[PDB]
């Protein structure tokens, strides 16, 4: 007593590639040095 | 009897996702902030 489908395949990932996008800060740097003076050295 | 042999295959290496594309996925990119702190840790001129 003698005694499967074919086709065409794309493939795709998860993508974890994270999303970039520039952002604009906006602030202001104040500083605030001090000295003395006695005769002509500054401290 | 005519068993035709098993042919050799080459399996190849399977890169799902890019080296470049790995440290890519990181919100938090640990190079770039202590590059970025060093970088704040220049800020001074006379």
């Amino acid at each position: 007593t003698s005694m499967l489908d074919e086709g065409i395949m794309v493939v795709y990932k998860r993508n974890i590639v994270a999303h970039t996008f520039k952002v604009r800060v906006y602030q202001k740097v104040l500083t605030f040095r001090r000295s003395y003076a006695y005769h002509r050295t500054t401290y | 009897l005519d068993i035709d042999p098993l042919e050799n295959t080459d399996f190849r290496v399977l890169e799902l996702y890019s080296q470049k594309e790995l440290r890519s996925s990181n919100v938090f990119d640990l190079e770039e902030i202590m590059r970025e702190f060093n970088s704040y840790k220049q800020r001074v001129k006379y």
